[PDB]
């Protein structure tokens, strides 16, 4: 089976700036080489094959280079739906092999977060169970700590959160924060606080509410 | 032209699954169609293709023993079969077409092209439950935000669309997270301008189809 090493596994870069994607094969796969675009949920979408040639609707700063063992895929200016992962595959040998891929971020500038927070649906807590949700809308960079408070009494252990894919044309992210208390614990307490601290912010914001 | 595969599935481990794709516009041979597994968040492994010279089917040694592979020319759709389910065998599987180009000697050497949406195969014994879905009910600018919680379900795939596909615009549907108990949970929520607060009327549309699971539930202040 050829060795199809690819690098790097993962790389960011500002929109508009020029980004390469090297693949390096086991022995001679002469021009036999793919490249494979798959955006977050779907299915790999061929995107140049036989190393050069651009296959047709695909934007022209996408191009490929190499003959022999050494490929190179080079996108000339990066946008924000070019956030994906990128695969080379070689066609020479019967056993076709893929790259490791290259997963690729954009960098943009700062974005605060909006801070939302939810209280337990009427209908979860009549079923023992009831969780608490904090949610940051379409910020940048990635980084942000948020801390729950029940009666001010600092949370650990209890949450976990969930981060979206970066976006596909405003390169932010999102983030929801599930704070899970049996119910009679959510009963005893009164006031319930979502912390979250970021770039965006000259200094923390908390959304809360007391549960009547 | 277009490649649809069948839908996701459980499967108990050591048991076999079997996957079809068929193509649904030009015409299109399925004995030219190959599969590529994706093994969560773990890039592509190539399974087994059809050589067109003699039309025997060739797989990676990884399968060789445990994978089956046949083509309905009439049927217009590709089967894979594979047998003795482990744990690692837990991932998404594409059917990709494999159109011959650059050929000598009766092998080519071509891409895929029409890739097929993927069906997930979830192998455990843990038994299929369906989701509890719950309202996350609104209350700066003019911006508010609401949303559904999709909570405790197995096997992984969900699906949430909101006003049954109206809504669009600034919808998020977080990646479902595994709680404690096995099962998983996730959030959709999606902002929208605080004008429209009773003046429009928002339902979320999740659908667990390895339950037979579909539900609409109304969220409003």
């Amino acid at each position: 089976d050829i060795q199809m090493t690819q690098s790097p596994s993962s790389l960011s870069a500002s929109v508009g700036d020029r980004v390469t994607i090297t693949c390096r094969a086991g022995q001679n796969i002469n021009n036999y080489l793919n490249w494979y675009q798959q955006k977050p949920g779907k299915a790999p979408k061929v995107l140049i094959y036989a190393a050069s040639n651009l296959q047709s609707g695909v934007p022209s700063r996408f191009s490929g280079s190499g003959s022999g063992t050494d490929f190179t895929l080079t996108i000339s200016s990066l946008q924000p739906e070019d956030f994906a992962t990128y695969y080379c595959q070689q066609s020479h040998s019967t056993v076709r092999t893929f790259g490791q891929g290259t997963k690729v971020e954009i960098k943009r500038t700062v974005a605060a977060p909006s801070v939302f927070i939810f209280p337990p649906s009427d209908e979860q807590l009549k079923s023992g169970t009831a969780s608490v949700v904090c949610l940051l809308n379409n910020f940048y960079p990635r980084e942000a700590k948020v801390q729950w408070k029940v009666d001010n009494a600092l949370q650990s252990g209890n949450s976990q959160e969930s981060v979206t894919e970066q976006d596909s044309k405003d390169s932010t992210y999102s983030l929801s924060s599930t704070l899970t208390l049996s119910k009679a614990d959510y009963e005893k307490h009164k006031v319930y606080a979502c912390e979250v601290t970021h770039q965006g912010l000259s200094s923390p914001v908390t959304k809360s509410f007391n549960r009547g | 032209v277009q490649l649809v595969q069948s839908g996701a599935e459980v499967k108990k481990p050591g048991s076999s699954v079997k996957v079809s794709c068929k193509a649904s516009g030009g015409t299109f041979s399925s004995y030219a169609i190959s599969w590529v597994r994706q093994a969560p968040g773990q890039g592509l492994e190539w399974m087994g293709g059809f050589v067109p010279i003699s039309l025997t089917a060739r797989y990676a040694q990884k399968f060789q023993g445990r994978v089956t592979m046949t083509a309905d020319e009439s049927t217009s759709t590709a089967y894979m079969e594979l047998s003795s389910l482990r744990s690692e065998d837990t991932a998404v599987y594409y059917c990709a077409g494999a159109l011959p180009r650059f050929c000598s000697g009766g092998r080519c050497s071509g891409w895929f092209d029409p890739w097929g949406q993927g069906t997930l195969v979830t192998v455990s014994s843990a038994s299929t439950k369906g989701p509890s879905v719950f309202p996350l009910a609104p209350s700066s600018g003019g911006t508010a935000a609401l949303g559904c919680l999709v909570k405790d379900y197995f096997p992984e795939p969900v699906t949430v669309s909101w006003n049954s596909g109206a809504l669009t615009s600034g919808v998020h549907t977080f990646p479902a997270v595994l709680q404690s108990s096995g099962l998983y949970s996730l959030s959709s929520v999606v902002t929208v301008p605080s004008s429209s607060l009773g003046t429009q009327t928002y339902i979320c549309n999740v659908n667990h189809k390895p339950s037979n699971t579909k539900v609409d539930k109304r969220v409003e202040p």
